[PDB]
């Protein structure tokens, strides 16, 4: 029971990152149960087959037909804490009222990335007079595809192709081509 | 059954699953309407030799 | 219903005293073509491969579990026509007898 | 030229329509090489086309004049090796022509 | 059950073998329960008279539960991979009871101060119907049925014949 | 639904003159 | 054991889909100049089926391109519905048509596809290769129109001896063929094509008066209607458009007689409850 | 985060209606003779606002009474939809139309509105201020037609110089135009207005070569149809009416290629799930 | 379904465009 | 099938007897191409840059809990083809060694 001496590899600290600025988030919010389901969905109605041929060459065909037969859901978490200060407490709401928020949530072992809150429950019961309980629950917003991708420099970015309709005229002190002249040669 | 698999252009020559057909139309033809061709049995056997 | 040419434990073409083939049909037809598919290894059909008892991959190896060797020797057995299904697949182990007693039901 | 679009399988049948006409090509394996069945608008041009490398599937001037095209194998057809280096190419009536003249001195 | 012998003390109940490569996956599950459930719906048919024509049965896909114990990090990875696993069918095994064509429909851990070092997770697969359970297959690589490809719409590459005939050459 | 191709439907038919 | 198959003609061969792929047919035809529809959606096509079928469903290549000359231009499917038990079949044949449409309305997991066609889908005929005649009688504008369209007729009507002076040769194509035969003496007897075959007769007359169907078990209850009866049966392959039947129903004692149908509603899946037809019918004179 | 505006213009200025509100916007272009429509349904609308849009949208003060010279007789209102997300934002442009019909979907305690825009509703014009050129070719014609409508045009067809004698010497109105357009020469080539740009193209080119929208991720599965590929999309402010498209699948290997688009199906809820857009292509070339 | 009686209401072109 | 160019433990290319460059492929070179990838600091790929192992940010600091370094060693492991999955991967500490040690189930 001496709880400070937690494995090394799969050490049970929940760990509420925050994609933006990497910094551990609501941290004092002791946890209490975490359910972590991944669902998915497969076929429904029976698959064609085409037999008659070879073997392994319906074999790549049917490998082809099952990846394309199953889509992923993506996973959720549900989690259920105490919350002994106001300060996380507040900082949680402003967090879920917050439209955008991508946070990741690290369990025992997980770390599932890309989380956003969902529901809040907060509770105040007479049997907890301090501290409320807490049951929040995360979806993914998008699983971790790795991003090849053309890093590390400005330069060599893909173009994006920002289609403009309509332009503005001007504004400013502005007077048409003396204005624009008179802008440009100030030099700044 | 065999049809012309020789003809005037060229030699047709169509798939071992057809071909197995036709000799397991024949065997049924020929030994019973609702005899098992099945690899195990003599027949099946037949039919396989007759097939290759 | 089954029609089979009569075979004998040899396992190959048996006449009668006439000299003709006799064609076995319904039970007995049934029963010897059970017998004949539960004594074809798999893959020796070449144009069915995955047919077959797995005698060597199933049976006759050091394996951890026999419901492998079940399962293929109950697909064998309903493999052939008028089968239906197996009412008992009694497997029993001696020192090294692999005993197999089956109970089909078939139809006809 | 325009490569036709394969896959890795032994015996399979294409249909498309290239130089102003319906064709249909099934190559299959038969013994150690590839024949090939070639039908030009429904009916059928020629079975039992043995293919090789460089040397046109329409052989005689019954099928491939005029203007028809030709189809050329870059290397022995080999079914193992389609989509990846092995490729079917088609050649219209000129350049069908000009592939003879380059390949009548050779 | 019963109906087949082991006379060996050491058999192993619970397998799920991937189809392909016919390996042993997630050889580490501490399993606690199996619930294979099947499923079929009716077509229940009232006509006129008091009565109710059934008509057709159809064979809705067989699911499994299993809730196990994984005791590992590795375990529990090698599920992550099973639900994720899109292109590979497996094979359950639970007990004499073979069935084949099953894939990870869904998958739930669960940790809580029941238990620090183990997760005890709920896996369901179902199977994936196919039209033919049993399929033909030929031995040599000859004499496939052949595959149409409808049309192609062959596309355009520019290589001149000159470059055809140097590959030839070549 | 259909009441919005209804509703353009008759949007179709008016026009700036009568006749 | 319902077996419904979806046989499409295509130049590699019939590539059946059967009852094990999840398929549901609506099939609505009647007794008019229009078209009888067939909506099929088939779901479970594998990547090479759906490749091998929906490339060759095109309405190009006779809009900016030629091919075309006669059939294989689109394709032609017949449908092929019935029960079996016991080792017996009922496979009879419910609709022929050539697609016009397809589309997709379930995405993944379960692609499946709907198609849509129509019977004589094959309009863009030969623009009338056989002029048509120039003062003839009713029956034998028919006959040419029959022979036209390349289809076998029955023509039973009473004003078959009536001459037309100029028969329709405001007639562009080989469809249009329907609709003027329809558009003539349009109060009773109306034409149309029940597969293969093209049927012109009164509208209170039976193709085949030998052919009665006597109807005894319903879904439902045979109800009364503007016309006649209607009402809803299991799938009975015997019941064809403007055959006779011979209601003799429970519920409503009201409704017995024998009947002509008019209009037809199959709607039949492999896997899911709805396996009826409809039946329209009016008073057989 | 879905970024979702509806501008109205009205004699006070713009009255943006955000995100915020629940708005649900679905539109329909194509290219056709007729007008593209966007149904809108607005929740949340306050007294204030209800008095502001509702009153200022009629078809009154034209019918029993004069109050019409030139716009302002009916309010025209744009849409601009896209993403925003670490700050830059993909507003683009999605629809412009003046309202013809308003009704209220909800009733309380959700007070909401549902309108219906149309492009180039101002068919109220000067009934033709300039007559249509007597003999000249389809170009000029296009010309003056986009000219009488007061919109840019871009005409870029093989059709162009062939001229027609009396070019819409019936047209009674400003709308009439693009249907007559439309009618001449309809095989391929159909004219069409997208936004203010009225566009004049045959139907197998793309307007515009370099601007090809490479797309790889699909909503659901990239399908055949009877003229080309069909699939539903993520909102990308790069997709207009008939640009080209180059599909290159995952699911469908054989529907990769480049297209032109036909058709386009935009359904944005801010508040809800649907935020897609649905095109029809057509094979390019 | 009203989708596929438009789908039905469009069957009415022949080959000619007539023009 | 994978295929990569012969490596020794240096890392550079080694040649064989015949001043030849041999080309792996499958189990040997996937096994290669997993020890290579296990060996890249993060941000070394000025065309990934988020690829790499973080033996910087997550090893090698002091830090809390390993189980980063864990995802870290993972997701390097998983991104070389023909890798499928990881079935064991543990990561014992010794006084000053951060021991590693893999099971990948590679395909072929």
């Amino acid at each position: 029971m001496n709880s400070f001496l937690k494995s090394i590899l799969n050490t049970p600290t929940l760990t509420i990152r925050d994609d933006v600025t990497k910094l551990p988030v609501w941290k004092s919010l002791q946890v209490k149960k975490v359910e972590i389901y991944s669902p998915a969905s497969v076929v429904s109605k029976p698959l064609a087959t085409k037999d008659q041929t070879e073997a392994q060459v319906y074999t790549e065909a049917l490998d082809i037909d099952v990846k394309n037969g199953k889509i992923i859901q993506p996973v959720r978490l549900r989690i259920n804490a105490i919350c002994p200060d106001l300060s996380t407490v507040e900082s949680i709401m402003n967090a879920f009222n917050d439209n955008t928020s991508t946070f990741a949530i690290t369990s025992k072992s997980i770390l599932a990335d890309k989380m956003a809150i969902m529901t809040l429950d907060v509770d105040q019961s007479p049997d907890m007079l301090n501290a409320a309980e807490i049951n929040m629950e995360f979806e993914q917003v998008e699983p971790p595809v790795l991003n090849e991708f053309d890093p590390a420099f400005p330069q060599d970015s893909p173009t994006y192709g920002v289609q403009i309709q309509s332009l503005s005229d001007a504004n400013l002190l502005d007077l048409g081509a003396i204005g624009d002249s008179i802008s440009s040669a100030a030099k700044s | 059954a065999n049809y012309n698999y020789i003809v005037d252009t060229g030699v047709i020559v169509a798939d071992t699953a057809d071909v197995l057909s036709d000799v397991e139309a024949e065997f049924r033809a020929a030994l019973g309407a609702n005899i098992n061709l099945a690899a195990s049995t003599p027949q099946g056997s037949l039919v396989a030799a007759e097939a290759i | 219903s089954t029609s089979t040419i009569r075979t004998g434990t040899n396992n190959d073409i048996l006449l009668d005293d006439n000299g003709n083939m006799v064609i076995l049909r319904d039970v007995e037809a049934c029963a010897q073509d059970v017998r004949a598919a539960m004594l074809m290894r798999t893959g020796e059909n070449i144009f069915d491969v995955n047919s077959g008892v797995g005698y060597f991959e199933y049976i006759f190896s050091p394996q951890k579990s026999y419901d492998d060797a079940r399962k293929s020797i109950a697909d064998a057995i309903l493999s052939s026509p008028d089968v239906t299904g197996i009412e008992q697949l009694d497997i029993d182990i001696t020192g090294e007898v692999f005993g197999v007693d089956a109970k089909v039901i078939t139809i006809h | 030229m325009k490569k036709i679009p394969l896959t890795a399988v032994p015996n399979q049948a294409i249909s498309f329509n290239a130089g102003s006409s319906y064709w249909k090509i099934r190559l299959y394996q038969n013994m150690d090489m590839m024949n090939a069945d070639i039908s030009r608008d429904g009916v059928i041009v020629c079975h039992g086309v043995r293919c090789f490398g460089g040397i046109p599937l329409l052989q005689y001037s019954r099928q491939y004049r005029p203007d028809y095209g030709n189809f050329v194998f870059d290397r022995d057809a080999d079914w193992t090796l389609f989509g990846d280096g092995i490729n079917l190419f088609y050649l219209d009536g000129a350049e069908f022509a000009e592939y003879q003249a380059l390949a009548t001195r050779k | 059950m019963l109906g087949i012998f082991t006379s060996l003390l050491s058999s192993r109940s619970f397998s799920i073998v991937d189809q392909n490569t016919n390996q042993l996956v997630a050889a580490d599950l501490r399993i606690s329960r199996v619930n294979t459930r099947f499923s079929s719906v009716g077509q229940r048919h009232m006509l006129e008279d008091g009565k109710t024509k059934m008509d057709s049965r159809t064979i809705h896909p067989m699911e499994i539960i299993v809730e196990v114990f994984c005791p590992s990090i590795d375990v529990v990875d090698q599920i992550n991979q099973l639900l994720l696993d899109r292109d590979t069918l497996y094979k359950v095994i639970t007990r004499g009871m073979v069935f084949e064509r099953m894939m990870c429909t869904s998958e739930a851990l669960n940790q809580t101060p029941d238990m620090i070092s183990a997760t005890p997770a709920r896996l369901t697969f179902s199977q994936v119907l196919v039209q033919n359970p049993k399929p033909i297959m030929f031995r040599n690589a000859g004499d496939s049925s052949m595959i149409d490809r409808g049309l192609a719409l062959a596309e355009d590459v520019v290589g001149s014949a000159g470059d055809l005939f140097d590959y030839a050459v070549n | 639904q259909l009441t919005t191709a209804i509703q353009d439907a008759q949007n179709d038919s008016a026009t700036k003159i009568l006749y | 054991k319902r077996i419904l198959r979806v046989t499409f003609n295509m130049p590699y061969g019939p590539e059946v889909i059967r009852e094990d792929l999840d398929v549901r047919v609506r099939i609505m035809k009647a007794a008019l100049r229009i078209q009888n529809r067939a909506t099929m959606e088939i779901f479970g096509l594998t990547t090479q089926l759906r490749e091998s079928l929906l490339s060759q469903f095109t309405a190009w290549k006779h809009r900016q391109r030629q091919v075309g000359r006669e059939d294989e231009l689109m394709i032609k499917v017949s449908v092929e519905a019935g029960y079996s038990d016991q080792g017996r079949e009922q496979v009879s044949r419910v609709f022929v048509g050539e697609v016009a449409i397809v589309d997709i309305i379930s995405p993944p997991p379960d692609i499946g596809i709907r198609i849509q066609c129509y019977t004589r889908q094959i309009d863009r005929t030969k623009t009338i290769r056989n002029m048509p005649p120039a003062n003839t009688t009713f029956v034998k504008f028919v006959e040419w129109g029959a022979n036209e369209m390349g289809l076998n007729f029955i023509c039973d009507t009473s004003y078959n001896d009536q001459v037309l002076k100029n028969p329709g040769r405001s007639i562009t194509v080989a469809s249009a063929i329907l609709a003027s035969i329809q558009d003539m003496y349009m109060p009773d007897v109306a034409a149309f094509v029940d597969d293969d075959i093209l049927i012109v007769k009164d509208r209170d007359k039976v193709i085949r008066p030998d052919e009665v169907t006597n109807v005894n078990s319903f879904v439902g209850i045979p109800s009364w209607s503007e016309w006649g009866v209607e009402f809803q049966c299991l799938f009975e392959p015997s019941i064809r458009v403007a055959g006779g039947v011979a209601v003799e129903s429970l519920m409503n004692p009201s409704v017995n007689g024998n009947y002509v149908i008019t209009a037809l509603e199959y709607d039949l899946a492999s896997r899911d409850r709805p396996f009826y037809i409809k039946v329209m019918g009016s008073p057989a004179a």
